[PDB]
């Protein structure tokens, strides 16, 4: 019973879901031993159609007491279109076993066979740069200061000044769904007016928050957003649940409206390195249930990261375990993921951020000295410099200072 | 960037001009885009002007490069007079080969008329191949010929599958028809038709 | 340090919470404290730190606690309050870990939470089941089983004594197995079992599903089949659904069962993350009417803490068990405990002295099957909960109070063979 | 041509595959014509079928099987139309073959996972019916009249001791009887039935209907009235109805009967159309709970069929007409229906030939209640000998004539 859940000679079938976990285990207790436990607690603790399978355990280089296990588990045990199954099972109670001193889940592989029975983004990369008619670059957003207190009327101009000046899209911030000071339903008329005042003559648009506390409150902010007419909204996935991401998801997809995936808890689950989920299974967690955007965070490990933006984008990604990617993953034709960059960025660092994500991504900004509109427009000068000189060759990290209407100006010598 | 032997002293107009207008093959004016790029140029703004798009003209460039890898070493002058009209998108993917290991793919990859799939595929199967260091029957196939990589590839992920049941078999039958050792053919004639 | 007032009383309507952390080499106590405030919060907005105690023992580790104003929250909402709490402010390089212990909701911000669906006076009421803490148990093989024979172990188990039957966390409908079916035949199950016995069973049928919708589907059904409880996984599915799932249960009458599973992703260590009972209050104000607690034989000072949190009207801070500050419900009613995990009824004694009588056990493989399976723990309960009445000590006499009931009970006496 | 004739492609595990058989033109050599097929049932060079393998017809001239890949993208999930449109929306009309025919298809797992399958399946529904241990009888109700009558006649065969009555497929609602009188009747002659056998008892009421929402109000009907099982044409009314049916009766726990009626325009002829085989498996994918098959009393074809109607996991092998290995991914099975020249002397035959996981709708009895009878006992001697160890092909014989002196009914029917 200790083992036989742990079978060296396995070979993983192509319809098999497989995980990898990092751990230390209790001293006194055997590497093989953890690792049959964890496939044991995880799937069953005519059943061998109905376990997980230990097919291989390692150390971790470098590291002492620390091991890696891969573990195969059965399509049969995953309800068909579920994140919050398949999360249910793998990572349900085995965290909380006793002989192990610390547990971390750093992989999955999601067999074609349950990849396709998701939805997946509502609209995707290409889907996305047709509906709002953006090609050859990232897009340009940034967030709103002062966040609380300030009037329907009030919050709507400084949208509305942003979003003229340059910017692609204006970001509500994450902590104001609904509050005494401000209801959602006149910040949704005066953003919507804002967006109406200063679609310029391209599309923009707002994320607004549609986060709420019932699955009813969500749809009705989400269909009010859709009254107005706006292209994007927001939810914060990891604090309203898989349930309601996925359900919006649904919606958005039927009534074609982009939809934009905020990380808004993952510290809580995957900073520490020695226990709890890393962020790349979030993100293909999330690839599957829905979204069209995805918080990232920016790079200015290193490796980790750009490891898990290809995972979210790409349509099959060779196992590559020097980036974090334990499994090759095809994921069948299924849209990507447009990453969000953000948190400690500026114009300064335009250069490095258009050349290490590409044109798939979105770059948010959090003052510039002259109001708002200048700020926008030396965003979007900055970035049309780092993308054509990319595109004439140039090396953005050594000529990333040459390479960046006096607004840019004010903002570089600000800094 | 360096420009070809050719139009080493044109401007920027001229390249601008023989791109518009085709005039010469792939392998002769990709190159120049990328020359022509230091000098002012985009991409978007050079569909409106020379008229291909972004990922042709990665596509071109990578392609390029690559026949340019695989011509200044060891081989037989046909398969560089068949990339000639339309070899891009096929030299695209192997550009994830060393340049020893590329002129081996290309063969393969030009004798059986493979598409881009089962060009991704391939390279893969000899990507995959080196971090296989202990497995069943893993030093019966060789590593500096392709077909026995794509076999091992099939081999092990029809290895420990279920009894026969003509999935195992059929996996199997596909690795005997691309290996092309004589030990990888003995081991899986040992495997697929009697112990 | 803007963010800290070393002199501050808080409002009665402002929220508190507490933190403990560890700052980075470098970095004063004073500073990391501030931060957090900041970085949560952000004047008559803003968040303040008050005070930085350390906690005994442990270098470089300190708590802070910091109240926020009553207008940072949307009425109603969990999923709001947490955005705002710990959204973010476990992602800053100033602290090397972070882990919030305990908070404080004001009155004025819990009257606007539905709060549990029914509460454990009613849920008694309901029930008609009085004096004695609840039973049940789950059903082993768990994957690969028909849903008919699944529903005569359910008959069975039932039959035999139990209260309630619970299905796997982890089954909710698969390829093997679909939900309708499930339904259908434990609904069969409960029907006759209840028939025969005169006195109210259930079966936390499972409803956790992919969409709201499908959710509502589930739940609907069980409805319709007369079913009194359902289950839900707060965690996995998340808040959003776990509210709309409890408004539903208050309109429609049934009882909530809350599973806890994936909490040890998030309070498994004891120096990141978020403890237990936070995620136990939160889920008193979301709804629930029961809540896996686990249990304690099978901290304890910590685990008494939290239970009483969720079940008490009114709780003193007493820093020994874990609550930091006092918390007063309102007259919101409390969410019964359950407690699992390796007990059978050899830990019969403590389980009923360490819970009290408001709490329900969740048992497991007994030598002659189910039904034996169910009238040995029935036995075992009712004998200790009858000592406990007389005055006798469950956690000194229990060996004797189970043989003594073993020697009554061919069923007992068999499940005492250990 | 040459572009989609390619002699050296191994197929990938989420190709679908497909087996035509054709006869090409005088002048058309067979490797053209396969790539031609290839080429008219698809398409960019990710969107093209592949003809992998060409071989002749053993035995026959102008006569060729050819093997033709097509890539998971070409395939709307869960569409069985969308699969059809794309393999025989036009390759039957090309100009360079003389006749072609559909044998089999490889759905890869892939996409079987995208679909609905069996609303409930074979072992879930013989929980539902507690029915276990043996195949299922019925009959068909003649003359194939009032309501009030026609639900007589039902009661009376229920009562007598069969599993299940059947409506004749050809009447829907008309002058002389409508559907919502039928229903009601039959449902009284169920209902008092069931009280009085102890047994779950049902009728295959036919919710065929011009619309799909005249065929919900049926339907919806019948879920009123209780009853556990509706029937169903889905080749007249056609796929897009049949799998809106099949969705509705997963959602409310009904039992979906599949005719098969006008079949035989599709594939009676050898040498054109789209053999049954193929519908079966596109039917496996739409839905349906039961199935007419029908009787062998080909039988190597048959016998095909019915593994691949019921199994996971079915082994190629061309001497019984399967030419894919066809992997279900745990998707249920459907139960197969056998009919046509059925009476009790062949009862030995039809259960040592389906097994247990099977139903038998019988055709006459010289004595209604009589006929129920004479079928129940002779079914059960058959299932009991079976399994004691006789053998039903030869013994048969003797199984019957020793089980019509139990019961005179049988005797009768034996007798003639």
């Amino acid at each position: 019973y200790k083992l036989t859940y742990y079978t060296p000679d396995y070979t993983p079938k192509d319809t098999d879901l497989l995980a990898a976990f990092r751990f230390s285990p209790q001293p006194g207790v055997p590497a093989d031993e953890a690792g049959a436990a964890i496939a044991a607690e995880s799937s069953t603790g005519d059943m061998d159609r109905y376990k997980g399978k230990c097919y291989h355990i390692e150390p971790v280089q470098g590291e002492e007491n620390s091991y890696f296990a891969f573990i195969a588990y059965p399509l049969d045990l995953f309800e068909e279109g579920s994140v919050t199954n398949i999360l249910t099972s793998i990572v349900g109670n085995v965290f909380g076993f006793k002989a192990i001193r610390s547990l971390r889940l750093e992989d999955i592989r999601f067999p074609v066979a349950l990849v396709k029975t998701f939805q997946g983004p509502p609209h995707g990369i290409q889907v996305e740069r047709d509906l709002l008619n953006k090609y050859g670059r990232p897009m340009l957003g940034c967030t709103i200061k002062p966040k609380l207190g300030l009037s329907a009327k009030n919050y709507g101009r400084a949208v509305y000044e942003c979003l003229r000046g340059g910017l692609d899209f204006t970001k509500d911030d994450e902590n104001i769904n609904s509050q005494p000071f401000q209801r959602w339903r006149d910040r949704f008329l005066f953003v919507a007016d804002a967006i109406h005042k200063s679609q310029t003559g391209e599309i923009k648009g707002h994320y607004l928050n549609v986060t709420a506390p019932t699955c009813e409150e969500m749809m009705k902010r989400a269909e009010f957003a859709k009254e107005l007419g706006m292209p994007i909204i927001m939810h914060d996935f990891l604090t309203a649940g898989f349930t309601a991401n996925t359900t919006l998801a649904k919606w958005c997809r039927d009534n074609g409206v982009l939809l934009h995936i905020h990380r808004a808890m993952h510290a809580v689950i995957d900073r520490q390195r020695n226990h709890g989920i890393h962020f790349r299974v979030l993100a293909k967690c999330l690839r599957l249930s829905g979204g069209d955007h995805l918080h990232s965070g920016t790079v200015v490990d290193k490796a980790s990261t750009l490891g898990f933006v290809d995972l979210m984008r790409e349509d099959h990604i060779e196992a590559d375990r020097s980036r974090g990617v334990f499994f090759t993953q095809d994921w069948a034709s299924m849209p990507g993921v447009l990453p969000v960059a953000s948190g400690g960025i500026h114009v300064w660092h335009m250069p490095a951020l258009v050349e290490i994500f590409g044109d798939d991504s979105v770059l948010q900004f959090g003052g510039h000295p002259w109001g708002n509109a200048p700020g926008a427009t030396a965003n979007r000068v900055a970035l049309e410099a780092c993308v054509q000189a990319r595109n004439e060759g140039r090396d953005l990290y050594r000529e990333g200072g040459d390479i960046l209407s006096p607004e840019l100006a004010a903002a570089l010598d600000l800094w | 960037s360096p420009i070809p032997t050719q139009f080493r002293s044109l401007d920027s107009a001229g390249k601008i001009e023989i791109l518009a207008g085709r005039m010469a093959l792939w392998f002769e004016y990709a190159p120049l885009i990328s020359s022509l790029y230091t000098d002012g140029f985009t991409p978007p703004t050079i569909e409106e002007l020379t008229g291909i798009s972004s990922i042709e003209q990665n596509r071109l460039i990578v392609g390029a490069q690559v026949r340019d890898s695989i011509l200044q070493s060891i081989h037989e002058p046909e398969l560089i007079s068949a990339f000639d009209t339309g070899g891009a998108e096929l030299l695209y993917e192997i550009r994830l080969l060393s340049t020893t290991q590329r002129v081996a793919a290309a063969t393969f990859i030009i004798d059986r008329n493979i598409d881009s799939k089962g060009a991704q595929d391939l390279a893969r199967a000899i990507k995959d191949y080196p971090n296989r260091r202990g497995d069943v029957g893993w030093l019966d196939f060789d590593y500096n010929l392709p077909g026995d990589c794509l076999s091992f590839l099939y081999y092990r992920q029809s290895r420990e599958n279920k009894n026969p049941s003509d999935q195992r078999t059929s996996m199997l039958l596909q690795a005997l028809g691309v290996a092309e050792s004589e030990k990888a053919k003995n081991r899986l004639n040992t495997e697929l038709y009697g112990d």
